[PDB]
Order: C-alpha cells, then structure tokens, then sequence
C-alpha cells in the first residue's frame, strides 16, 4: 500500500555494538 | 483447567517395568474406574487423583 | 445431475472456469497488449469430428424418427437477481491487519491538541525567520493544488508526496534547492526546529533532493555543543514518522549519549518528551534504566502524572519484541512500577482538573487495562455535569467513549451523565466526524439506553446514506457491535453493512474483526438465504491466525465467578466437564458437558446490570447456542449464592441431569437417524462422481443399476413421503 | 553378516550398587524441591531394577515424614552397616560413591569367610 | 473505592508460592497482609462494627468455596448463622453476665 | 496418542479446530500460489573495479556479482557478500522476486537468473542476475502449478494428470508480474489437452509469450490418461 | 525363576489340545511338560467349539517355568470364513477382489475386545480400524451387503 518499508539484506557480523560517551564524539570534531 | 481447580491432590507415579509380570497373570492397570482429572500433563510418569486411595 | 448437462467440448474461453475473485494482475496498468494480440482456438482432434458428426447424426434419426410417430400415435438477495461484485484478491501486508484508519476524522486538528502539553514538540515556523518566507510559500501551494494533497499524506496511506507531489511541482523544486545552499552554514542550535517542520508541517521524512544529508554533517560536527533534551528534539522530529530520516550513526550517537546522561536531564517533562519519542526502541534493557530513573524522582505535582500516564500508555514495549522465553506476565511489572508510583499524586488532587487535562486520563487507563481507578472518576462524574453546557465538541467524544470502556471493557457512569450529554451531542452534532457518532451510539446499546427519538432525527439518516460507503472500514464495528445489541432486523440496513464489506478495498483487520464474525451468525440465525462468501474472503486473513483458546490464561487470573463453581463441578460431583471450550472460534463457553452440547454460563458484575438483567452481550451469546442447538444453563451467580449451602450442589445435579436427557433424547430422536440419511445421499455424490458418462449415456436413455440396502424409514416418515412423490 | 566366534566375557567385573542391600526407606518432605525427586528416583532403581542383583529380602518402601528435617535415604547392609543420607543438598552421583565405599569393603568382609559373591562370567558380554 | 485499589498491592507482594506447614509461624510477607486489614478495622465507628457483623453472616452462609482450612460448604456449624447474629440480640445473653457479674465472689 | 484414548472420547469434539485450521492455510497457499506478495527487499553492495579480483574477495567472503541488462541498457557487474545471496534464495519467491541493489542513492532491479558454485571447492563463485525495467520487456519463468480438482469426473478415478512442462518464458512490461500460473483442470479431458496458446488468451495486458523461446503455441501441457480398468480388464483379457 | 526367558506364539484347538510332535521342536528344549500343559489349557477353553484354532504365548522362564496366555484366534482365519476363501491375493492394493460388509465386522471385533489383553484399554472404532489396514494388506474391502454368507471352515497350520 505504497509503505517505506523494506527488508535489509545484510550481515550483522560487521556492526560493531560499542558505547561512545560524549567524549568520543566531542573529540573527533577536533 | 484442572490443575487449578484441586483441592486434595495426591500424587502418584510408576515403577512398571513391562507389563509381562501383568499380562501373564491376565491382569493390568485400570484408569476407567476413576477416571482422573489429570494424567501426565508435564511429568508423564505423574498421576494427580482426589481420592488418598488408589488401588 | 450435473454431469450429464457437460459439454461434450469446451472452447479456449471455456477451459478456465469463472471464479468469485479478479487477480491484482488484471488490474489496468500502464503498458498494455491486447491490442496486437491475437486468439488461439484449440484444435479439434481429426478422428474426434468422425465422432462428433455419427453422434450428431444418431440423434438427429431419433428426432425425426420419434416426431413420426407423433403423427402415427397421435436469488442474490445482497444485489438483487441480477448485479454482482467480484473482489480483487491479493497478497497482503501484515500493514492492514493492524492499521487503524484515519479516514472519517480530521485527524491532526484533533490529534495535536493531545500532545500539546509538551511544548518542546510544538512546531514554530517563525522561529526559523531567515527560511520562514520560504517554508510557508510552500504550503501555500500544498493546499491551493488540486486535490487534497497534505491532505492525503498521512490519511491515503495509498499515496505519496516525496514522489508523486514534490518531485514532480517545480515551483516547489526551486524552493528546496534554495534551501540546501543555506542548511550547511546555519547555526547548529535551529536545525532541530527546522526538523520539525520538515516531518509533519511539511511531510518530508525522504531524503530525495538531499536536504537531510547536508543536516547530518551540520549537526554531527557539533553534537556536543548540544545540551541534552535539544538531541532529543532531533529524535522526535526525525523518527516519530515514516521514514527515520537521519542515518544509523546519527542515531546511535543519540541513543548512546542520553542513556549515559540520564543524571543530568532536570525535570519529569523532561523525561515525558524522552520516552514518547524513544518509543520505538527495540532493545528492552534501556527503557529500564528510564523506568528506573523515574522510580527515584518523586513528582509534587498533578500535571506530571497525567503527562506520564498519557505517554506511558502509547509507548509501551510490545510482547512481540520481547523474548519468546521470559519471566511470567513480566510486561505488567513494567506498568505497576509507575502506577504505585503514580496512584497518590492522581489520586490526592483530581478535583482540581480542567477539561484540556481532562481528556487525557480516560484514555491513559482504558489504554493500561485496569480496574483500580475509579476514584478519580467519580471526581469527574461530578465534574462533567457542572460543566455539561459550556463544554466543547472535542471533550463530548472522548468522554463518551472513554466510560464506555472504563474498566477493561467494562464501562463505568450513570444515566446522569449520558442522558446529559446527549444534549451535548446535538449541540455539536454536525460538528462530530463518522468516528465520533458511531462510538456514541455504542455507548447506548452498551447500556440499552438509546432513546427511541434519537435514533431517528439524526442516527437514521446518517447510517442511511454513510452505511453503504463513505464510511471509514473502523467505525463499521462500533456499528456492528450497537446493531445486535439493539436487537435490529431491519434486512435494508444490514446489506449496506455487508454491501461496504464487500465493495471495500481494504481487507478485515483483526483488531477489528470480532464484531463482523459474530454478525455473521447474526444474520444466518435470522436469514438463511445470504451467501457470506466475498464476506469471508474479506475475513480471510485474520481467521487464519484466529483463536478464541487465547483468552484462557487471563480467565484463569481475574475471575473468581468461574473457579468457585467450577471446583463443585470436577471435586465433588461427576460429570465429563471440560471448561473453557471454543464455540466455533467465536466464544469459549465459561462450562460445557459433552457430547450432549450443554453449557453452564454465567452472569456476574461484568455481565449483569443495575436493573439485575444481563448485558446485551450476555443475551447475545445465548442467542447463538440456542441457535446452533447447544443446550444451556443461563445461571445467574447472584442466586446461587443465595441457595443454602447443603441444597447447592444438587441444585445443579438436579438441572444438569434433566438439561441431559432433553438432548439425549434429541440426539436420539432427530439427529443420529438423520445423520445416516445424509451419509447415505452423501455417498450417492460420489458414486455420481465415478461415472463414465460415454458408458451411462449409451446413446440418448440412462439405464442404471440399482442397488437394494436395507434402511429403517420406521423413526422418519416425512422424507420417505416426500421422496416417493418426486421420484414418482 | 559374518558370525562372531571370539566370545569376550564381562561378568565378572559387573558390580552393580543396591547389591548388598537388605532394605531401604525413603523419606519425603514436601517442602523441599530438591531433595524429593532425587529420592523418587532412588526409589525406581530399588523396584524398577532388576532382582538378580539384590538381594531376596530387599523390601524398600516410601514414606511421607513432615517432621522430618530433610528428606533422607536410610539403608541397611548385610552385614550390619546402617546409614541415612540426607538430600536437601546433596546429589545422585555423590551418593554412589558413597555406596560404593560400602560395597568395595563388604567384598573384603565376605571374601575372608569364604563366600563368593561374584556372578558368572557368561551372564553379561560386550 | 481506595481500599480497593490499596488492597490489590499487598496480595500481589505478598504471593509467596513457596509450599507450607501450618503452624504458629508466619512470613513477614503474611505480617503486611495481615496489618493492613488490622489497620482497617480499628478505624471504624461503631455504626459500622455492627455492620461487617451483619455482612459476614450474609458472606459464610453462600459459602462459595470448598478447603479445609477457608470457609467452606462441609463447614458444620454455618445452619445455626441465619438464627443468631449477635449475641446482644439473645435477650438469655444478656441474663448471663449480669448472674456472672454476682458469681465472681 | 499424546492423551490416553479414555480421555480423548471425552474431547473428540474438540478436533475440529484441527481441521477447520487446515482448511485456511492449504486453501491460502493454493490460491496466493500466483501472486508475488507486496513487499520490498534490498540489497546494499558495492561498485566494480578492476583492483579487486577474485580470490582477493573470496578471503575476504565477499562475491562478484553480474547484470545482463535488455534493449539499450548497460550491463552493470557489482561486489555484494555471500550470506545476502543465500539469503535471497532462501525466499519462496526466488524464481521471480524482485530484488534491488543499493550501491548508493541508486537502485538496480533484477531477477535471479542462476548461480555458479566451485563444485569441486564448494564455495560461491558468483551470482547471476537479470536487469528489469518497466517500460521494456524482460525475461522471467512463470512456473505452472496444477490444483486439485475433486469436481471432475474421469480424474477422480483412476487417472493421472500429466505436467509435461513445469513453467513459461514470457515478457513483461509493468511494474507488477504475476508470480506463477495457476490452473483448474475440470473442462479437460483425454479428449483436449490444455496448450499454450489457452494460456496466452488468458494473461494481463502487460504480459506477452516470448516466441524466440517456445516451439509453439500448440504445444502441450497438461495430459490426461485413460481409465485404469479398461486397461485392466483388457490386460488380463 | 521369575525373569522371562523367552516368549513364544503358537496356535491350538480349544479342547482338542494334544502333546503333538509337532509343537515340542519348541517347547521340548524349554522342559516343559506338554501333557501336564495341555491339561490346563484344554481345561479353560471348554466353553468354545473344538473346531476353531485359537492362539497362545506362553512367557517360558529360566526355571523352565511357564504361565500360558490364550488370545483369540488369528484375525485373518476369522475372515476367510466369512469369505468363504483359503487364499488370497498374491499382490495388494493392485488386486481388490473380496468383499464383507460392515455388519459382521462390528461383531468380530467384539471377539477380539472381550478376551485380548491388549485391547482392553480400546474402544471400538479403533479395533475396527486395525482391520481395515489389515485388509488393505490383502485384497479384501468393506462393501454393504444384505445377503448372509454359508458356513466354510477354511484351514489352520495348528
């Protein structure tokens, strides 16, 4: 019915599930 | 539906082997008589009755 | 039979034959073929036409042969008789089965005030001034178009804009263009409020001339220049809608800094605005850490809690996403955590309530599924009657049907309130949209209070004219539900019921499908002659995943009506009870006996009423038993418990056995004998079945063999009569 | 297929357990968890099993003792040893041990009078 | 209407589905059942006390339930309940205590 | 079986919701045999180059993937990993579904045509693809799929249907292509088999019959045999 | 002693059961006496014909002990004599020829109900269906017929 929706076909091998605080992404702006 | 519904449960279980020792004495175990609310819902050896006796 | 009138050839029309349903394929499309296109005719095999012709000719003797000796001797009742549709039959999205339609109610004039309370959400064009000039220039051309197309956005789920409208408009094309050229080099502090403007004054969640990519590098630079809530912002304004617009990583550099500065976010709105827009979380580990931060900051305060509740309730973790292996009932801790945690504040001051924050909590518990909160309702049943004049056509609805539903289905008020607020509804009454007026006229029939004068002014005419269309597929079930309890016949009106039904493009949804299968057996009972076929194709889908054994782990909870006379059955008299067992995957009778198709049900505080007779649920249910011959026990557990508590359990003895026999002898009497009589014509269709007809025929006369069985016509007489007549 | 002609014997290192029991009672508590079913158990091999390999008067039975501390396994030898063994804690592989520091010493208590209680080397192969 | 609400916490805190033996013993989990029943019927005028007197007798005649331990149907003294309510009521009472009240000595 | 039979006679009734279950999905399967079901699948990849070979991917357990476009089009040739392209047969649909590939803000149709494998290694060589674009014609296999008819007469008894081919090479020239043929055999006979061009009267507009691939439209599908017994009968005498 | 040994099936007239030659290749090694046997079971069986050929087991032990079973006769024989047949089919399923009807069938199964072990447990459906899959395997199906079949008494091996 014209959704957005559709299925992703990729490995999950490759996303990394780590935890960036607000340091991380405050220092690589510099 | 049972299982809740017991009030004076009385478990009971097997220790049959086969029943050769019943067969060649024209005997085995009856369950029409006493039709039981429950037989071997989790336990399959388990047998729940209201009557403390059971023969 | 049948079989006999076969053509002895078929053409190539013919091979295919006709069916109740089109494909989705032979819709019109664009690029088109039949035109070149030319017809086949299977061929006829050169030794067939020596045979077509001889038995031509045979029969063309005894014609003539016989006239000779002449000279010698001598219905859809749905669409009339004529007139039918044929609906499309597809493949289907688990998107309709769960999808409440928006049509039949202006939607977001309606669904913004609810929100409203929170403030950080609001919309505010003006407050980007530098685009402001050129963000409204656009909307100026969405509404003046032709058409209806904002208007069509999020209610025509079968349309776009990202595609059909704005790539398509190029006065709107240049305006988008000259936005991109400023987004890189704004300040990174207005870009949340422009999001939002984007997602829903604007519907543009895509990222179809790049405008959100230039956003992500403009606001990932700076992330940590943000303070908290103003990241929450982006959330909200990206992923409340369709499409997430933002990236994974802008996302997940979100998700991971809140959840780590959870410490420092001040308020209890502050938190109301998190969880409504982190809702859509699939990870169950972190609305814990919210749950748990909100279990530590007390609130001193009335509107927090409203502002809790009515977040709480659409921003539930669903069961789905849970484990199929987990701690017992463990989605309900979530809730009681909260609600203890609520229940003073709601509970101590809800005389002071006012009637923007009124709505809110009707809906956030008939939405939670409890029966605690009456107190605070009784402090609204005297606040509505005070009010009764001076209020406005959006708090009538809600009311009447917030306490339609009160208390888990059951609803909850006085004949005070309803009575009054009638008058409320004839003031606003062109004012109230299709969704409205039908969940009014549930509220009467679920309480048999429908006055005979308002029926007819102004529900008649309405139902008249919308019943057949115009009518939203979702406001047909409050309908559905009314109609069999007002206990109408009317045939004209139930076919404009079916006639949408069947016309309708849109398949069953199975939040809505409970009413349209008890309305079924409705009409059979009543009227035979339907054909509910295209009805059931319509339901196709959701029957398949249809139970009603469902319901038994919570009936098995909340319902002490059920065990207490259910362990005199089974503990200490004898019969082959079953207890809850599906009445056709419709109902689960409470207690049942079989084979003899008995049935124990009862009536209680959910299923009777002040005046002590039962719902109009409970005489509908025992309508269709009865229908289906399916004995019962109407008891009532107000009189059981009035019976001395030795004359109790033969009470039951004493009706139980008698309820038997009138079925033992039923079975007996009519249906075991009949059942062979079928059996054996049944078994007739089949030996019809195996005939060779070229060997049956054997020119023009039908000569079978007949076999004699022996059949005891000494019970039945009126089909042996009735037989021997036509037969000769 | 082809028929086996070399004949390998295993009876004479078959040693089951409740071999040099007289008798046995077990007893339950219903309010432990653990400690029944381990004893349901116990009281299957003691009748479930096979007769050979006890003794003649092997009489085990079962009992519900609320006053009990914790359910227990009491047992009887031959030739006079008596224990209990108490199960809140304990399980069906730690008792056997046990019982075998009974059956390996009762061995070198009936062999010294000259009895053989060992089995025929025909009664089990591999 | 808040008794109802405040009544479903302490039963759900306190299902303990650990089996039992019933003896003098109960479980702190029990105690705040029990204590806030307690809590409940200190504070109510006397109007009041000759009400639930009044309710209990219309509660344990219907009796619906069967257990050894709760009310119950087998339950053998429940005939004499439709009879006698308070004793107040048995004028005979009220003769007792007055010719106990001279016995003393 | 799983409950004694004492217990069973007391809940003989309850077996309908056995069979009234299978009456739904056996009948929705058999009739959605046709139709491609309305749902979106994508595959993120990446571009071509002449730096990345073979064995250099298949350390690496990415694959090669290849385009055979249609009039006028390019051939497009890509680098995806192996556990998408099993993934994408392990679909019912696999014979016909459409699968995109996103390689940036680009999308690609195709069709699966086929897949070599190192037979000797066992390991994915490569995955092949057919390009499809709306307005212009483009190859796909409509399988055939043969109900059950109990309403005829001769193949009740003693008589075997016969499917001579398993499916049809065609073009299509719009969006939505039906997924496989469907057919109910009543009118058929010893008499007539079904052919081709039965099946070319009855198709949407957007579909035509690719010629350069079949013989001819008289050519023949279903088959229906004789009766048994007169075979019998005859056999023996 | 009381362990089972070993397990055979056998097959015997009612009351003309005789220390035939013929059944101690089985029960010869085992020190059973047939004589001292046949006694007991002729003994119990006096209530039935002596035409028909029942079956037995017999649970033989490791003291040369025994405790005889009686079962009813062989299904198969029950029906050649309703059949009025000795043979049948070489093939199945193939070759479908025999025919009984359902009457008789209802009262067979009652033969096999009121005396077998086994079945004592089942109900009468179930019995019924046992046969039929048996008769699958045979050539035999189940057809009404109004008629009565005469009487046959198609052999046994006994």
């Amino acid at each position: 019915m014209r959704s957005y929706n559709q299925t992703i076909v990729e490995n999950q091998k490759v996303f990394k599930n780590t935890v960036n605080d607000r340091e991380y992404y405050e220092l690589k702006n510099t | 539906i049972k299982s809740t519904l017991l009030i004076n449960n009385n478990y009971y279980f097997n220790y049959i082997t086969n029943g050769l020792d019943l067969k060649y004495d024209n005997t085995f175990q009856n369950f029409e008589l006493n039709t039981l609310s429950i037989k071997n819902y989790k336990n399959k050896n388990l047998i729940i009755s209201n009557n403390n006796q059971l023969d | 039979f049948k079989g006999f009138d076969k053509n002895r050839w078929a053409t190539s029309a013919e091979v295919f034959p006709e069916k109740p349903f089109k494909y989705g394929y032979d819709k019109q499309q664009k690029i088109k073929t039949k035109q070149d296109r030319q017809w086949y005719e299977a061929p006829v095999g050169a030794m067939t036409k020596k045979r077509f012709q001889t038995a031509d000719f045979r029969a063309y003797q005894t014609e003539l042969e016989e006239a000779a000796q002449k000279t010698l001797e001598g219905k859809d009742e749905i669409f009339g008789e004529q007139g039918a549709p044929k609906r499309y039959y597809d493949r289907i999205l688990q998107k309709e089965l769960y999808f409440h339609h928006r049509n039949g109610k202006h939607f977001f004039e309606q669904a913004d005030r609810k929100i409203s309370f929170l403030n950080q959400f609001t919309p505010q064009i003006e407050k980007v001034p530098e685009l402001a000039e050129t963000l409204k220039t656009i909307l100026k051309i969405a509404t003046e178009s032709e058409g209806s197309p904002l208007k069509r956005a999020g209610i025509d789920q079968e349309f776009i804009i990202e595609d059909d409208f704005y790539s398509e408009n190029e006065e709107c094309k240049k305006l988008f263009e000259e936005i991109k050229q400023k987004v890189s080099n704004m300040n990174y502090r207005l870009l949340p409020d422009l999001c939002l403007v984007l997602s829903f004054k604007l519907r543009y969640n895509k990222d179809v001339f790049g405008i959100w990519e230039k956003i992500e590098q403009n606001f990932m630079q700076s992330i940590h220049h943000y303070p908290v809530m103003e990241l929450v912002k982006m959330r909200y304004a990206s992923c409340a809608l369709s499409p997430k617009s933002l990236s994974r990583d802008c996302l997940k550099a979100i998700h991971d800094i809140v959840f780590t500065e959870l410490h420092n976010v001040p308020s209890v709105l502050d938190l109301s605005h998190l969880l409504f827009a982190f809702r859509h979380i699939n990870s169950l580990k972190y609305y814990n850490l919210i749950l748990d931060e909100i279990c530590r900051r007390p609130i001193k305060t009335l509107q927090e809690a409203i502002a809790l509740l009515f977040v709480f309730s659409h921003s539930l973790f669903p069961n789905y996403k849970r484990k199929e292996i987990r701690e017992k009932d463990q989605d309900l801790k979530e809730k009681h955590k909260i609600v203890d945690h609520l229940a003073d504040a709601l509970a101590n001051n809800a005389k002071q309530i006012q009637g923007d924050d009124f709505v809110r909590v009707l809906i956030g518990l008939n939405n939670l599924q409890l029966t605690t909160f009456k107190d605070v309702l009784t402090h609204i049943e005297r606040y509505i009657i005070k009010n009764i004049d001076t209020l406005d056509a959006f708090q009538t609805s809600n009311a009447l049907y917030g306490f339609s539903k009160a208390n888990n289905n059951a609803g909850f008020g006085s004949e005070q309130l309803y009575k009054a607020l009638q008058k409320a509804a004839e003031k606003h009454w062109s004012q109230f949209s299709n969704a409205d007026k039908a969940r009014t006229f549930y509220a009467f029939a679920f309480q048999d209070l429908v006055d005979p004068v308002f029926r007819k002014k102004f529900i008649q005419p309405w139902l008249n004219e919308n019943l057949e269309s115009n009518l939203s597929h979702s406001e047909l079930h409050y309908v559905a539900f009314s109609l069999m309890f007002e206990q109408n016949k009317d045939a004209e009106i139930w076919k404009k019921f079916v006639k949408n039904i069947c016309k309708n493009q849109y398949v069953v949804p199975v939040l809505n499908y409970y009413p349209i299968k008890l309305a079924r057996y409705y009409m059979q009972s009543i009227f035979p002659k339907w054909n509910f076929d295209i009805y059931k194709l319509a339901c196709q889908d959701a029957e398949a995943t249809w139970d009603a054994s469902r319901q038994i782990d919570s009936i098995m909870e909340n319902n002490k009506e059920w065990k207490s006379i259910g362990v005199l059955l089974q503990n200490r008299l004898e019969f082959n009870s079953i207890g809850l067992d599906n009445f056709e995957n419709l109902l689960l009778i409470d207690w049942a006996i079989m084979p003899q198709r008995v049935a124990i049900m009862i009536q209680g505080a959910r299923q009777t009423l002040p005046n002590g007779k039962p719902t109009p649920l409970h005489r509908l249910k025992l309508q269709l038993l009865e229908n289906h011959k399916f004995a019962v026990f109407n008891l009532i557990y107000k009189d059981f418990e009035a019976i001395s508590p030795d004359q109790k359990i033969p009470y039951l003895k004493k009706t139980i056995e008698e309820l038997i026999a009138k079925q033992d002898t039923y079975i007996k009497d009519v249906e075991e004998p009949q059942q062979w009589l079928s059996f054996m014509d049944r078994m007739q269709e089949l030996t019809y079945r195996n005939i060779m007809i070229g060997e049956a025929t054997k020119g023009g006369v039908i000569d079978p063999e007949i076999q004699e069985v022996q059949f005891d016509w000494s019970k039945l007489q009126k089909e042996l009569k009735e037989r021997q007549k036509q037969e000769e | 297929g082809k028929k086996r002609r070399v004949q390998v014997f295993t009876g004479s290192m078959l040693q089951p357990l409740y071999r040099y029991l007289l008798s046995a009672k077990i007893g339950v508590n219903p309010l432990d968890l653990h400690g029944q079913n381990i004893a349901k158990q116990i009281f299957l091999k003691c009748k479930q099993a096979r007769p050979k390999y006890l003794q003649n008067d092997f009489n085990a039975t079962l009992v519900q003792d609320n006053e009990a501390p914790a359910s227990y396994f009491h047992a009887k030898f031959v030739n006079g040893y008596e224990q209990k063994w108490y199960l809140h804690k304990s399980t069906e592989e730690e008792i056997n041990r046990n019982l075998k520091y009974f059956n390996y010493q009762i061995e070198m208590e009936r062999n010294l009078q000259g009895h053989d209680d060992e089995y025929e080397d025909e009664e089990t192969q591999l | 209407k808040x008794f109802e609400r405040e009544w479903q916490k302490i039963q759900r805190e306190t299902e303990d589905k650990q089996r039992q033996a019933l003896d003098a013993e109960l479980t702190p989990a029990q105690k705040k059942r029990v204590e806030f029943i307690a809590d409940a019927f200190i504070e109510l005028n006397i109007m009041e006390i000759a009400y639930l007197n009044h309710t209990l007798k219309e509660r344990l005649i219907k009796t619906t339930g069967l257990s050894p331990l709760k009310v119950n149907i087998d339950w053998p003294s429940l005939k004499q309940l439709e009879n006698g309510s308070w004793p107040p009521a048995n004028p005979n009472w009220f003769l007792q205590q007055e010719a106990i009240a001279k016995l003393w000595p | 079986t799983i409950v004694g039979s004492q217990f069973d006679a007391q809940t003989e009734h309850v077996n309908k919701l056995a069979l009234d279950l299978a009456n739904k999905k056996y009948r929705k399967m058999a009739l959605d045999q046709a139709v491609l079901r309305k749902e979106k699948v994508v595959v993120p990849a990446e571009f071509r180059t002449e730096k990345d070979s073979l064995i250099s991917l298949k350390k690496e357990l990415r694959s090669p993937v290849y385009i055979k476009g249609h009039t006028g089009i390019p051939d497009v040739d890509l680098i995806a990993d192996n556990r998408q392209v099993f993934s994408i047969r392990r679909r019912l649909q696999f014979q016909n579904q459409s699968f995109y590939f996103k390689v940036g803000n680009e999308e690609f149709r195709c069709t699966y045509d086929h897949i070599q494998i190192h037979p000797m290694e066992k390991w994915l060589v490569y995955s092949k693809y057919r390009r499809y674009v709306v307005g212009k014609p483009n190859s796909i296999f409509l399988p055939i799929n043969i109900l059950p008819t109990f309403q005829n007469n001769a193949i009740v008894r003693g008589s075997e249907i016969v499917q001579l081919l398993d499916g049809i090479w065609v073009n299509s020239y719009n969006d939505e292509y039906p997924h496989s043929i469907v057919i109910d055999p009543e009118n058929l006979s010893k008499i007539r088999p079904l052919r081709i061009g039965d099946i070319h009267n009855f198709l949407p507009d957007g579909v035509e019959i690719d010629k350069t691939k079949c013989l001819s439209l008289h050519q023949k599908v279903i088959k229906i045999t004789g009766d048994k017994e007169r075979k019998l009968d005859i056999a023996l005498q | 002693m009381a362990e089972i040994k070993a397990i055979i099936n056998l097959r015997l007239l009612a009351g003309i059961a005789k220390p035939n030659p013929k059944m101690g290749q089985s029960l010869g090694p085992l020190g059973i006496n047939m004589m001292h046997f046949c006694k007991d079971f002729n003994a119990a069986t006096a209530h039935i014909r002596s035409d028909i050929p029942l079956r037995v087991q017999v649970a033989a032990k490791v003291d040369r002990s025994y405790s005889y079973i009686i079962k009813p006769p062989e299904t198969s024989w029950l029906i050649k004599k309703v059949i009025m047949k000795e043979k049948l089919t070489q093939y199945a399923g193939h070759v479908n020829l025999d025919y009984i009807d359902v009457r008789y069938v209802y009262e067979i199964a009652k033969i096999k109900k009121e005396i077998d072990i086994d079945f004592k447990r089942a109900t009468l459906e179930s019995i019924c269906n046992c046969i039929i899959g048996q008769c699958n395997s045979m050539g035999v199906n189940v057809s009404i017929i109004d008629e009565k079949p005469k009487p046959f008494n198609p052999k046994a091996k006994v």
